RNA sequence: ACCUCGUUGGAUCAGGACAUCCCGAUGGUGCAGCCGCUAUUAAAGGUUCGUUUGUUCAACGAUUAAAGUCCUACGUGAU
RNA sequence: CCCAUAGUAGGCCUAAAAGCAGCCACCAAUUAAGAAAGCGUUCAAGCUCAACACAAAAAUCCCAAACAUAUA
C-alpha cells in the first residue's frame, strides 16, 4: 500500500482517557521506514480537514511504484469535532522509496506552509545536520550567560517571571511555540 | 586597456593601463582591498577609491575583472552608488538638492505621510547597511534609519 | 503597546549576572 | 521536410493513416502510391515498409525504402501474428541464433535505416533487444 | 505570539546566541572520463593523417550528409571534449597542436588521404575552413595539406 | 548585406574573435533569412571584409577586438 | 500588470526588474505575462 | 546659504511637513524638496523651531534667528556679524576636486587586465 | 448542552476614509473597433425623484455619468 | 551558456492515439543520450529540462525636532 491510506473522521469506539500541545514531541521524532518527511515546528492541533488535505496533496503529486508515504500521527480522537495534538518536533507525513530530497521538497514545503502550525520539509539528512548544528550552537556560543544557566540557578530572582517548565524547556519552548533559534 | 577607433574601418588598441602600486602592505590576498588592508576602512565618500573600480561613465566594474571579494563588490557598489548621488564624481557621467548616503536612487521612494506611533515609527533610511561592519570611531553606532 | 529592550537594559542586566556569579563563586568555599 | 510512415506493401491506400496525413503539406496521392507500389512490385509484397519520403519544397517526390520492419519480421520469422501482451514472460515462438545471424545478414545494409555499423556485434545485440523486448525467446 | 513579561523579554534578549567570530575572514584568506581517456590513446595511434575542422555551422541534415559522404570513405568524423583535449596533446607529446584546439573542434580521422574529394565538397560551401592537422608526428597546415592533396 | 570575407592565421598566433564570429554569424541559422549575404572563409593579424555593393566596405581589424564587438559592430553596419 | 506576492517568470522573455522601487515581471513577447509585485 | 543645505539618504523625497490650514480639507503634507522648492528657508527654519524649547521663549529666540537662502546678506547684518561657527558637516571631496599630486599619493588597488574594453 | 426571549429613524447641516459607484490616468485581456471583464493609480468634484411600509431595510416605478461601502456616540434630537 | 541525428509511430488494444489515454520491457548506433521530467496536437506537428559540446490597508490633522563615525 505505498500511498497515505485514508484515515477515520471519528473512532468507532470513543475512549475516555488515556496540554498535549506545549513542549517538545517525545515519540514520532525519528525517522522509522522513510526517509523524508514534513516536521511540526510547533505545537498544534490537525483537523480532519487539514488530514484531507495532507492525503490529498500527498497522493496527487505521488509515484506508487517510486514513492510510498504513511502517516506518523493518528486520527483525530481528542473531542473539541476531533482533532489530534501535534508537539515541536514531532513527524506528520514520512516518504520513503527510491527517490531524492528534490524531488519532494516543492510540494512538502507547500504543504508545511498549508499546516496550521509552523511546519519544514525535512529529509533524514536535513534533519541530522539541524540537530548537529543546534549541537554545535549550544557548544560553541560565546554568550556567557544562557537562559539554561540563569534560570537553573534563580539568577536575578528570575523564576519569579519564569514557569517551572522553563527549567525543562531552557527557553527553547514557550508555550506551544517553538524557537529554534533561541540556544 | 582595449579602445576602438573608427575611420568605416574600426580596429582596437591597446593603450596605457595603470598597475597595482608596487609594495602591497599584505601581499598574498583574496580581493585587492585585503591585500591592501581596507576591509572596513572605506566609505562613501572615499572617491579615489571608488573611482578605481569605476567605468569612465560612471558603471561599476565587473567582479571577475576586479578580483574583489563578493561582500567587498557588493560593498563598493553600494558606495559607488552613494558617490553618484552625492555628486561626488562629476567627470564620470554618461555624457538641485544636495544629498548624500542616500541608499534608494531618489525618483523610487515615496514620500512618508503618515509615520507611524512611537513603537511602530516608519524610518527614513541613511546609508547602507553593507557598511555596518566599518570601523567604528564613536561611542554610539552610526544610525542606519533616522 | 509594545516594548523593547536596549542596549543599555541588558549591559544592566549582564552587569547584575556578573555581580551574581561572583556572588556564587564566594559562596561556594 | 521528412515524413515517416510504416504502411503496408499490400494496401497501398489504407485511407486515413496517407490522405490527411500527406495533405498537409501538398501531396499527390496518386503518385505516392503509385511509387509505393512501384516498391512493392520491386520486393515481396504483403509486408510493411517503414518509407523516408521527403517533401522538397519544389513539391516533388523523392521515396526512399529498404528492407522491411524489424517487429513484424522477427514475428514472421517465429511464427507469430500478432504480438504477446507482457512481452516479459509470455512466449509463443522461438528463434535460435543462427537464425538469428543470418537474418541479420542481410540486415545491416540500409541507408536511411543507419544500420551501417561494421562490427556483427552492433547488429546482432540490437536485434537481441529488440527480440527480446518482443515475445520472443533467444535459444542457446 | 502574546506578550512576554518584560523581564522575561530582558532575558531573552541577555541569553541570544552569540555567533564565535573568527579574526581574519576565512574567504579573505587564502566513468566516462577514464572512457575517453581511453579511447582518444587508443585512436591516436589507430590514426595515421589527422584535420580539424569547425563543424558547428551546419545543421542536423547537413552535417547527417557530410558524415555520410564522410564515411563514403574511410574517414570517420570526431568530437571531444577540449577540456579533455588538452591534457591528451601533451600525454601524446603534441606541442605544436596546443594552439590549434580551442572552442568548437571536429577531428577528421583517417589512413587513406581523400581530402582532394573533401576539399571539393567544402568548396561548394564557401565556408568551414580546412584547420591545420598533424598526420604521423608531423604538422601539416592548410597549404600542407593542400600540397599533400595535390 | 552583399559579400563577406573572413581570413585569419591560427597557424601563426591564435585570434578566437574572428573564430567565434565566423562560427555564430556565418552560419545557416542566420543566412536562412539573410540570404543576400555570400559568405566565404578563406585562412591562412586577422581581417574580416564586408562587401556592399551600394558605397561600403568594412574592414576589421578583429585581433584585439572580441565576438560581441565585432558582432555588434557588423549588425550596426547592417542597419546602416 | 498582474499584482503578485511571488513573481515567477512565465516564458523565456520574462525577466525580472527592480523598476520605481519595486519588482517586476516584463515580457516582451507575453504581455500578458506582466506581473507586479 | 540655507537653500543649499544637504539631507542625508533620501529625507529630501521621504520627509513630509504636515500643516494645517483649520478649514476643513485643509490638511496639506508636502515633501522636503517641495518645501524647499517653495521656501528656501523653511526646512532649516522649522528644524531648528522644532529643537527650540516649546515654552513662551521660542519665538523671541526666532526672532534672534536671520535665514538667507543664499550668499547675499543685508549690510546691516553683515556689519553686526561677530563670529562665524565651523560647519558641523566636513564637505567631502570631489575627483574634479581632488589635485593630481593626492591622487598619484593615493595607491592603485589592482592590476585591470590590458585586454578589457572599459 | 430543555424551550423562550433580552432605544430607533427622518429632516437640516454635513466632517472624514478609500476597501472607487461615476468622472480622470494606465497594464492585461479567452478584447480586431465598439465594447465588456480584470488589475494598478486616483478622494479635486459628484453621487435623483417617487409608490407600499413607522420601516432600520426591502421590493417596485422612472431616471441618472453614478444613484458607492463605510466611520463620525441616529455623526447631528439645549436644531 | 547551448540545443538535442537516428533502429521505429517499440509493441497490446486503442478509428490512430507515436512521449503526452492507458501497461510492459525500458534496450540500441555513433562520442554524446530519457521508448521522455514538464507545454501544445483527436493522433501527428510545434516547444522547454536533461545530453554533447563552451505583501497590505480607515475614517478631525503626520506627529518632538533632528542626527549615519570625535576617543567608549
Ligand atoms: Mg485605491
Ligand atoms: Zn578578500
Ligand atoms: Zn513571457
Amino acid at each position: 500500500k505505498p500511498k497515505l491510506r485514508f484515515i477515520e473522521r471519528a473512532p468507532l469506539v470513543p475512549k475516555v482517557r488515556r496540554s498535549d500541545i506545549r513542549g517538545p514531541s517525545t515519540e514520532a521524532t525519528e525517522f522509522t521506514e522513510g526517509n523524508f518527511a514534513i516536521l511540526a515546528l510547533g505545537g498544534g492541533y490537525l483537523h480532519w480537514g487539514h488530514f484531507e488535505m495532507m492525503r490529498l496533496t500527498i497522493n496527487r503529486s505521488m509515484d506508487p511504484k517510486n514513492m510510498f508515504a504513511i502517516w506518523r500521527v493518528p486520527a483525530p480522537f481528542k473531542p473539541i469535532h476531533y482533532v489530534t495534538p501535534v508537539k515541536a518536533g514531532r513527524l506528520v507525513v514520512e516518504m520513503g522509496g527510491r527517490c531524492e530530497f528534490e524531488e519532494v521538497q516543492g510540494f512538502l514545503d507547500q504543504v508545511a506552509h498549508k499546516l496550521p502550525f509552523a511546519a519544514k520539509a525535512v529529509s533524514r539528512g536535513t534533519l541530522e545536520k539541524m540537530r548537529k548544528d543546534q549541537e554545535e550552537r549550544e557548544r560553541n556560543n560565546q554568550n556567557p550567560w544562557t537562559f539554561e544557566r540563569i534560570a537553573t540557578a534563580n539568577m536575578l530572582g528570575i523564576r519569579k517571571v519564569l514557569s517551572p517548565y522553563d527549567l525543562t524547556h531552557k527557553g527553547k519552548y514557550w508555550g506551544k511555540f517553538y524557537m529554534p533559534k533561541r540556544v | 586597456f582595449r579602445e576602438v577607433v573608427e575611420t568605416t574601418i574600426i580596429e582596437g588598441r591597446i593603450t596605457a593601463t595603470p598597475k597595482e602600486s608596487p609594495n602591497p602592505p599584505n601581499p598574498s590576498g583574496q580581493c585587492p582591498i585585503c591585500r591592501w588592508n581596507l576591509k572596513h576602512k572605506y566609505n562613501y565618500d572615499d572617491v579615489l577609491l571608488l573611482s578605481q573600480f569605476i567605468r569612465p561613465h560612471g558603471g561599476m566594474l565587473p567582479r571577475k575583472i576586479t578580483g574583489l571579494c563578493q561582500e567587498e563588490h557588493r560593498k563598493i557598489e553600494e558606495c559607488v552608488k552613494m558617490a553618484h548621488r552625492a555628486g561626488l564624481l562629476p567627470n564620470h557621467r554618461p555624457r538641485q538638492l544636495n544629498r548624500y548616503l542616500t541608499r534608494w536612487a531618489p525618483g523610487s521612494v515615496k514620500p512618508i505621510y503618515k509615520k507611524g506611533p512611537r513603537w511602530n515609527r516608519v524610518r527614513m533610511p541613511v546609508g547602507s547597511p553593507l557598511l555596518r561592519d566599518n570601523v567604528c570611531y564613536s561611542r554610539t553606532p552610526w544610525k542606519l534609519y533616522h | 503597546r509594545p516594548r523593547f529592550v536596549s542596549l543599555r537594559a541588558k549591559q544592566n542586566m549582564i552587569r547584575r549576572l556578573e555581580i551574581e556569579a561572583e556572588n556564587h563563586y564566594w559562596l561556594s568555599m | 521536410g521528412v515524413i515517416r510512415a510504416i504502411v503496408r506493401a499490400g494496401l497501398a491506400m489504407p485511407g486515413p493513416p496517407l490522405g490527411p496525413v500527406l495533405g498537409q503539406r501538398g501531396v499527390s496521392i496518386n503518385q505516392f502510391c503509385k511509387e509505393f507500389n512501384e516498391r512493392t512490385k520491386d520486393i515481396k509484397e504483403g509486408i510493411p515498409l517503414p518509407t523516408k519520403i521527403l517533401v522538397k519544397p519544389d513539391r516533388t517526390f523523392e521515396i526512399k525504402i529498404g528492407q522491411p520492419t524489424v517487429s513484424y519480421f522477427l514475428k514472421a520469422a517465429a511464427g507469430i501474428e500478432k504480438g504477446a501482451r507482457q512481452t516479459g514472460k509470455e512466449v509463443a515462438g522461438l528463434v535460435t541464433l543462427k537464425h538469428v545471424y543470418e537474418i541479420a545478414r542481410i540486415k545491416a545494409q540500409d541507408e536511411a535505416f543507419a544500420l551501417q555499423d561494421v562490427p556483427l556485434s552492433s547488429v546482432v545485440r540490437s536485434i537481441i533487444g529488440s527480440a527480446r523486448s518482443l515475445g520472443i525467446r533467444v535459444v542457446k | 505570539r502574546r506578550v512576554m513579561h518584560f523581564q522575561r523579554q530582558k532575558l531573552m534578549a541577555v541569553t541570544e546566541y552569540i555567533p564565535p567570530k573568527p579574526a581574519i575572514h576565512p574567504s579573505c584568506l587564502p566513468g566516462l572520463i577514464r572512457l575517453l581517456r581511453r579511447e582518444i590513446a587508443a585512436v591516436f595511434q589507430d590514426n595515421r593523417m589527422i584535420a580539424v575542422c569547425q563543424n558547428v555551422a551546419l545543421s542536423a541534415e547537413d552535417k547527417l550528409l557530410m558524415r555520410h559522404q564522410l564515411r563514403k570513405h574511410k574517414i570517420l568524423m570526431k568530437v571531444f571534449p577540449n577540456q579533455v583535449l588538452k591534457p591528451f596533446l601533451e600525454d601524446s607529446k603534441y606541442q605544436n597542436l596546443l594552439p590549434l584546439f580551442v572552442g568548437h573542434n571536429m577531428l577528421l580521422v583517417s589512413e587513406e588521404p581523400k581530402v582532394k574529394e573533401m576539399v571539393r565538397i567544402l568548396r561548394t560551401v564557401p565556408f568551414l575552413p580546412l584547420l591545420g592537422g598533424c598526420i604521423d608526428d608531423t604538422i601539416l597546415s592548410r597549404q600542407g595539406f593542400i600540397n599533400y592533396s595535390k | 548585406v552583399k559579400q563577406v570575407r573572413v581570413q585569419f592565421c591560427p597557424f601563426e598566433k591564435n585570434v578566437e574573435s574572428t573564430r567565434t564570429f565566423l562560427q555564430t554569424v556565418s552560419s545557416e541559422k542566420v543566412r536562412s533569412t539573410n540570404l543576400n549575404c555570400s559568405v566565404i572563409a578563406d585562412v591562412r593579424e586577422p581581417c574580416v571584409d564586408v562587401l556592399f555593393g551600394d558605397g561600403h566596405r568594412l574592414i576589421m581589424r578583429g585581433a584585439h577586438l572580441t565576438a560581441l564587438e565585432m558582432l555588434t559592430a557588423f549588425a550596426s553596419h547592417i542597419r546602416a | 500588470f498582474k499584482n503578485k506576492t511571488v513573481l515567477k517568470k512565465r516564458c523565456k522573455d520574462c525577466y525580472l526588474v527592480k523598476r520605481r522601487g519595486r519588482w517586476y515581471v516584463y515580457c516582451k513577447t507575453h504581455p500578458r505575462h506582466k506581473q507586479r509585485q | 546659504n540655507t537653500r543649499h543645505i544637504a539631507f542625508s539618504g533620501n529625507k529630501w523625497e521621504q520627509k513630509v511637513y504636515s500643516s494645517h490650514t483649520g478649514y476643513p480639507g485643509g490638511f496639506r503634507q508636502v515633501t522636503a524638496a517641495q518645501l524647499h522648492l517653495r521656501d528656501p528657508v523653511a526646512i532649516v527654519k522649522l528644524a531648528i523651531y522644532g529643537m527650540l524649547p516649546k515654552n513662551l521663549h521660542r519665538r523671541t529666540m526666532m526672532e534672534r534667528l536671520h535665514l538667507f537662502p543664499d550668499e547675499y546678506i543685508p549690510e546691516d547684518i553683515l556689519k553686526n556679524l561677530v563670529e562665524e561657527l565651523p560647519q558641523p558637516r566636513k564637505i567631502p571631496k570631489r575627483l574634479d576636486e581632488y589635485t593630481q599630486e593626492e591622487i598619484d599619493a593615493f595607491p592603485r588597488l589592482w592590476t585591470p587586465p590590458e585586454d578589457y574594453r572599459l
